[PDB]
């Protein structure tokens, strides 16, 4: 049956919660991502990593798409961003896109992604998940905005962050190399940059999943003639695209 | 002890060119060396300890 | 308010006017009936007006979630197979009369759905109150193989001589064409044939014509700075 | 004294619990190899019957979970039953609520997440198989998913499962490297039966008779189990190779 | 190493292995013997019964009890749980029977059974089954014999045992498909449940027994199952002894 | 079994005491220090950040100033996932009290409300408590300003001026020594940076480590105005009490 | 994308075959059709939409200059080559621009010239573009005026790229400002202070990150 009624992360005797401690321990075992806000765009990027080269990386995914206006990477555990990824798109059309009919804002969303988080951080027979999102995103008051969503269920703006296990090399190159006007086109060039000195292994672009917040593409909207509705915002890169701008280093 | 360092260090460079006196650019090769050496471990989170 | 959907070679053409009716009053010279279900699935609305939008709009966001954990291109059947579903478990209370078009990697499709949940598949569908009126035009004028010039044609003739045959039909007559592995290209308002009569006197009235018992402000626009 | 006796994290954020179950999965001493044909899938898998008293019919470790997906099982037979149980139930199901016969990929996806939930318990006991799916998919090809106890699959242009696989994994490497191609090509699914026995046979530097294999292939539109009859027609075929 | 791992079941032991499933195979090792012989046009069960005291009624307990009419379960270990099991079957089967309207399939009902066992396994809060069953029956697809570990494992069977005496019975059973690998008859078998039904108390020749035997097969019974007494129990009862001697 | 996994987390110790709850208070003494003071023409609500990073986006943050309704703003200081929690929870029912009585719902029932429920988990239910430390800035008729800190336990106690979060006995009393009853919202404005300038663990107190918001009756036309600062202004109300 | 392959792979062929002369025509030709192409007034002879048809056109355009072998008019086509690369607006113009700057440096075309079409390439990454690309070019530029022999305008770039890459350090290049640094001030001849530069190179290429190239200079 089910007797799990009690929590398992509890208070540890000198302060602090010990499930969450740990889980973000297994947070910076994993691969490593970053993410640039621009002025116009916000870029994620991420690293591929197979068993063996027998797996493919085409049907891979490590970054997807919640909304058309929010995207989402992770580093951390596969599983847990799986099922998470999964929670966050059911939440983001059942309390706000049939409410108010369209998609939720990027500060609401990460509001709501913080509180699944909240509820396994608490309640029986859960630990916690164990993966750090940053859920980057564009809404239409606060602009581009780069969030961390955290294992204690914390959220925190950030202009440029990294997360995973070269977290610590990767962040003062990016506070050394962000200045107050980029483009997306010379934010991606960063991204790069940083990422290439955090692999170590093969650099491709079929081992970089690479994704832009920039600006709008009708060519993914699937139709015309609507003018109100302005198609993807969201768009990952193909592999043969990203190739060029590894060139470009 | 890093100070200490790059003063050691330096007089090493002395001994490498051949030198009679530690001049400024000796400085210039200390600092750096000692530098690289000391941020390596601390952000790679590496010990002496084997 | 009659739909009408044409199944060609090269895709699918559904079309509608634009004139929403409560009762005998006419609420809406143009209101758009014609939904998107998805980007390749556009669907239209007959019946109640307040009861298409609605469950459109539920199985809009359930056929996405689809879409997107399946990660592969919707197929029209499962729309039809979740709306079926979904109207029969209330017992054909809710008065949903539907015309679902839609390209997807199995070909074209186009099929008919009931308010109690039954569904039909045809290469000429017909729905609404004008149904009886737009079929009539339709009948003589089909035969096997339709271009996409030819069958756009014939969907817009079919809802114009609809109009006059029925009193809920009205203004402009939009298209939608979804080709096959083309993005469908709305063409809202592609017939205008009614445009309202000039009028012969203008009804502009002087300033303060009307009186005032008292008025006053309030302030809204903002909230107060200290 | 209580981290690594249910699915909680450790001082090292690791799950020893979820762990142990990859431990559980080599214990049954059953090999399997897979490779995506030209148009077809074709797997094939030992077939270890101890005794003499077991009817051999009966044993296997290829399910039909439908028409287009195959499901192969390494780990014990327990738990193997389960996870093929909650797949034919769980193809129902989407055949019934969406109206097409379930594409393989998306039942990959859905047994991964019910592998999740059974490690964020604390009252259930993630199943210890490793399935491998393949399948001829109409949008996609003919594929190969391997789901795994914690929860995490990933395609594959070819992959092996056992305790021998390390060796396994070596051959076909070798083999898609010299050649390069992803997939192996021939078109008839007959001749990449052949190809795929050779190499179980180079790799565990062991023969097989008939009742030591158990075929399953993934053609378009049926999944069919090849009789051990059938299957030294098979045997012949590669003694004129 | 870490101390626990046999205190529930959904742990595993650092092996990858179980406890409490593990400790359960030795809980079905004290029972009593039970063979069942595959025939051609159905199955044989036997079980040897203790007379365990000159007290109890004879031929008035039974282990052997039907599932539907046409599906014989046998089983030894904990007896109250082993009727449990076969408790379970036969609401299983009664549903089955409703919805299809066709005796439950014999490789339909092993599948039934055989996650119920496993189902135990899964939770901390179930004790796992401490039995093993042997159960078959005629079906319209042939006879099939089946034998279910309490691990909730389950084979196909040409001839399976369990108990103490399953030493015995093993060996035996390789004997009489050397005999007849071509297949047996069903009236012949019965004579041969009870020969191995004798060789297989040596290990527990320190007391007296009561064989009972059962059938179901397609050309004596019309595959329906049915308990063998009468003329024909006493027979087979001379055969073992004629063997024995 | 089930009943071997179990903590008691809600049972007492031989003092007559809750171990988790005592813990619970442990930790809020790591999180960010809060402060607040009840002037008697408004109450300021200063608190400084726990982390900062000059990448890190401090300029639309608000992570410790939260709105409950319209007249009652809190300081959080703790579990912030804990707190989000419960913040959403009495913004439904400070709403909700609005919507059947018609009526701005006094500053007493919010809090009392948000008590009980911290206190549910440390009676009953097996579960961690909700480790939150709310400071209350609210206004009422009634009362006029009022000012409450709230615990873990679930236990509510007023205050004039009040400090939670890392280095409270620090914070607690030097206001004692500065405080007067004859205070309005520019002296508070001095004495919250001051405070906080004292028990800092920067070399210098910035602005991009200070979140401030008040609530001013002084706002036109007799009404309550909540003003949560932008960074800008705080930058500037800074150069004016010449702390930097 | 038939047509565009054809013409170049004839080209290049007929210079190893007949004659450059008789190459130069076919170059002439494949020139043309690209244009022409690109904004719809000849397609793409092989039907369908640009899409992808675009992208190759692009990779055999930096295949059709500075590879037919020098002359007077190939020379003449490269202060045009950069307006093409100003059109094609997608992820290549970058890769394009900076693989055409080196192959032009190479062929010796004169002095003049190469300075000419750097400037406006620095020029054009002045106003929007990346500041990396422009950056980039900085070091180019500089190595061009070092070539001029004016060695006061070299210096400007050498001291400008310098207090930037002491606000963007650890980098590969500002190894090579300070190793052209130090080529500047031999040839200003004073040796103290293009030691003092070389010290400056010797500490900041210790990076792993720094190729076999950077360490053999």
């Amino acid at each position: 049956t089910d007797r799990y009624s009690f929590s398992l992360t509890t208070f540890s005797p000198s302060g602090k919660l010990g499930q969450i401690d740990y889980a973000l321990t297994a947070v910076k075992q994993g691969v490593t991502s970053l993410g640039i806000k621009a002025t116009n765009g916000v870029v994620i990027a991420t690293e591929k990593k197979s068993s063996s080269p027998l797996a493919m990386s085409e049907t891979l995914s490590k970054v997807s798409l919640l909304t058309p206006d929010i995207g989402a990477v992770y580093s951390g555990m596969g599983p847990d961003y799986r099922v998470l990824v999964d929670k966050s798109r059911k939440v983001a059309h059942t309390s706000y896109k049939r409410i108010y009919g369209e998609y939720p804002p990027t500060k609401l969303l990460v509001s709501e992604v913080a509180k699944i988080m909240q509820e396994a951080t608490q309640s029986g027979g859960v630990r916690p998940f164990g993966v750090s999102l940053l859920i980057a995103g564009h809404d239409e008051f606060n602009g581009f905005s780069l969030y961390q969503v955290d294992p204690s269920g914390s959220y925190f703006p950030w202009k440029a962050t990294a997360i995973g296990k070269g977290s610590v090399a990767a962040k003062t190159f990016l506070e050394k190399r962000w200045n107050d006007e980029l483009e997306l086109e010379d934010a991606i060039h960063i991204a790069l940059l940083t990422l290439k000195e955090s692999v170590e292994g093969e650099f491709n672009g079929d081992t970089i999943e690479l994704a832009i917040i920039g600006d709008e593409n009708p060519d993914l909207l699937g139709y015309t003639g609507i003018p109100t509705d302005k198609g993807p915002r969201f768009r990952k890169l193909t592999s043969q695209e990203i190739n060029d701008r590894l060139e470009a280093l | 002890a890093d100070v200490k360092g790059v003063c050691t260090e330096a007089g090493m460079y002395a001994l490498r060119e051949r030198r009679i006196h530690v001049t400024q650019e000796d400085f210039e090769l200390a600092v750096g060396k000692v530098m690289n050496k000391n941020q390596e471990t601390a952000i790679s989170v590496a010990k002496l300890f084997k | 308010t009659t739909i009408v959907g044409v199944k060609f070679n090269n895709g699918v053409v559904i079309a509608a006017d634009t004139r929403s009716t409560q009762g005998p009053i006419v609420a809406d010279k143009n209101c758009a009936k014609l939904h998107r279900i998805s980007p390749k699935i556009w669907c239209a609305g007959a019946g109640t007006a307040a009861d298409t939008e609605a469950v459109t709009q539920l199985i809009g966001s359930n056929i996405e979630l689809h879409s997107l954990y399946t990660s592969r291109e919707p197929r029209v059947v499962s729309a039809l197979q979740m709306l079926k579903q979904h109207l029969f478990k209330y017992q054909g209370h809710i008065g949903a009369y539907l015309i679902v078009a839609g390209v997807d990697p199995t070909g074209s499709h186009l099929f008919s759905i009931h308010a109690h949940g039954s569904t039909d598949v045809g290469y000429y569908l017909s729905l609404g109150s004008g149904s009886l009126a737009a079929m009539a035009v339709l009948e003589s004028h089909w035969k096997q193989d339709l271009t996409k010039e030819e069958a756009i044609k014939l969907a817009s003739d079919a809802i114009q001589a609809g109009i006059w045959n029925d009193l809920g039909s009205g203004s402009n007559v939009d298209v939608c064409v979804m080709e096959i592995g083309k993005d469908a290209e709305y063409l809202r308002n592609y017939l205008t044939p009614n445009v309202r009569e000039e009028k012969q006197k203008s009804y502009k009235f002087p300033r303060g014509t009307t009186a005032v018992l008292k008025e006053s402000i309030v302030n809204i626009c903002d909230i107060q700075e200290e | 004294g209580y981290d690594r006796h249910i699915t909680i994290f450790s001082p090292e954020g690791r799950l020893y619990q979820v762990e142990y179950a990859f431990k559980a999965t080599n214990q049954t001493n059953i090999n399997s190899l897979a490779v995506r044909g030209k148009d077809c899938t074709v797997v094939i898998s030992q077939k270890k019957v101890p005794d003499k008293l077991l009817d051999p019919t009966t044993v296997s470790y290829i399910f039909c979970i439908s028409r287009t997906i195959g499901m192969v099982v390494n780990g014990p037979i327990p738990d193997a039953r389960n996870a093929a149980l909650r797949a034919k139930a769980e193809a129902a199901e989407f055949r019934y609520k969406y109206g097409y016969d379930m594409p393989c990929d998306v039942l990959a996806k859905r047994m991964a997440n019910l592998s999740q939930i059974y490690t964020q318990r604390a009252y259930m006991r993630p199943l210890g198989v490793i399935l491998t799916f393949v399948s001829v998919d109409e949008e996609l090809g003919p594929s190969i998913y391997k789901t795994d106890p914690a929860g995490y699959y990933v395609g594959y242009k070819a992959t092996a499962t056992g305790p021998k696989q390390q060796e396994i994994t070596t051959n076909l490497e070798n083999h898609f490297k010299k050649s390069k191609i992803d997939h192996i090509n021939e078109e008839s699914w007959e001749k990449v039966v052949e190809f795929a026995i050779t190499h179980m046979i180079d790799a565990l530097g062991t023969e097989f008779s008939k009742n030591d294999l158990e075929v399953g292939v993934a053609t378009k539109d049926k999944f069919f189990t090849l009789s051990a009859e059938n299957i030294e027609e098979r045997l012949v075929a590669i003694a004129e190779q | 190493i870490g101390t626990g791992y046999d205190l529930s079941n959904s742990v595993f032991s650092p092996d990858g292995r179980n406890f409490q499933v593990e400790y359960a195979v030795k809980a079905v090792e004290n029972g009593t013997t039970s063979i069942g012989i595959k025939c051609n046009d159905g199955v044989v069960f036997a079980v040897e019964k203790l007379i365990t005291s000159k007290l109890l009624v004879p031929q008035k307990n039974v282990k052997i009890q039907v599932v539907d009419r046409h599906i014989g379960c046998v089983y030894s270990g904990l007896i109250p749980d082993g009727r449990h099991l076969v408790n379970r079957g036969r609401e299983e089967a009664a549903s089955f029977k409703k919805l299809y309207k066709t005796p439950i399939p014999i490789p339909a009902f092993a599948d039934r059974l055989g996650q119920y066992v496993q189902a135990h396994t899964l939770y901390n809060s179930v004790r796992p089954f401490g039995v093993s069953t042997i159960f078959g029956g005629v079906d319209k697809n042939g006879a099939h014999l089946y034998m279910l570990e309490p691990s909730g494992s389950y084979w196909g069977y040409k001839g399976a045992a369990t108990g103490k005496g399953r030493q015995s019975a093993k060996a035996e059973l390789e004997k009489l498909v050397d005999h007849h690998p071509e297949g047996l008859s069903a009236r012949e078998a019965v004579k041969q449940a009870a020969k191995i039904i004798y060789l297989a108390h040596e290990d527990n020749k320190e007391k007296d027994f009561e064989l009972e035997i059962s059938w179901c097969s397609l050309s004596e019974t019309n595959g329906l199952h049915k308990f063998v007494k009468g003329d024909l129990l006493q027979e087979a009862i001379d055969f073992a002894q004629k063997e024995i001697n | 079994g089930s009943r071997r996994y179990d903590s008691r987390t809600t049972i007492f110790s031989p003092e007559g005491r809750l171990y988790q709850v005592e813990y619970a208070l442990e930790s809020i003494s790591h999180a960010g220090t809060a402060i607040g003071i009840m002037a008697s023409d408004g109450i300021v609500l200063a608190a400084e950040r726990k982390v900062t990073s000059t990448l890190l986006e401090q300029d639309t943050s608000t992570e410790k100033l939260y709105k409950l309704n319209d007249k009652i703003a809190v300081a959080v200081a703790g579990l912030t996932a804990d707190a989000e929690i419960l913040i959403n929870t009495a913004r439904i029912h400070a709403q909700n009290y609005l919507k059947t009585y018609n009526e701005d719902i006094p500053v007493e029932i919010l809090v009392r409300r948000l008590s009980d429920i911290k206190q549910g988990y440390t009676q009953h239910g097996g579960l961690r408590p909700f480790g939150v430390s709310f400071i209350y800035a609210g206004y009422d008729d009634r009362y006029g300003y009022q000012l409450y800190t709230s615990n873990p336990s679930g236990n509510y106690t007023g205050w004039k001026a009040i400090s939670v979060g890392a280095n409270t006995s620090a914070a607690q009393t030097l206001l004692q020594m500065d405080y007067k009853d004859d205070m309005k919202v520019d002296d508070a404005i001095e004495l919250a940076l001051k405070t906080l300038s004292k028990t800092t663990d920067s070399s210098a107190l910035t602005y991009d480590r200070l979140e401030f918001a008040t609530i001013r009756k002084g706002a036109n036309d007799g009404e309550v105005y909540q003003k949560i600062f932008k960074p800008q202004e705080i930058k500037d109300i800074l150069v004016k009490t010449g702390i930097t | 994308m038939s047509l565009p392959g054809s013409k170049l792979e004839e080209a290049r062929r007929l210079v190893n075959e007949k004659q450059y002369n008789e190459a130069e025509q076919v170059y002439l030709s494949l020139l043309d059709k690209d244009s022409s192409q690109s904004s719809a007034a000849a397609g793409a002879s092989v039907d369908d939409k640009r899409r992808n048809e675009q992208e190759t056109s692009i990779l055999e355009l930096g295949q059709l200059y500075v590879t037919m072998g020098a002359k007077d008019k190939l020379r003449e086509f490269i202060p045009h080559s950069t307006e093409y690369m100003m059109q094609f607006a997608k992820s290549k113009t970058v890769k394009v621009l900076k693989t055409l700057i080196e192959k032009f440096e190479q062929v010796p075309d004169s002095l003049d010239d190469q300075i000419f079409v750097c400037e406006k390439s620095i020029e054009f990454a002045k106003r929007e573009k990346r500041v990396f690309l422009k950056h980039s070019l900085s070091i180019k530029l500089a190595t061009l005026h070092y070539q001029k022999k004016q060695y006061k305008d070299s210096l400007a770039l050498i001291n400008d790229l310098l207090r930037e890459f002491k606000k963007l350090d650890d980098k590969p290049s500002l190894v090579d400002v300070h190793l052209l640094e130090s080529k500047v001030y031999h040839k200003l001849r004073n040796l103290a202070k293009s030691k003092a530069s070389l010290t400056a190179a010797r500490t900041a290429a210790n990076s792993i990150y720094c190729p076999t190239q950077t360490v053999a200079e």
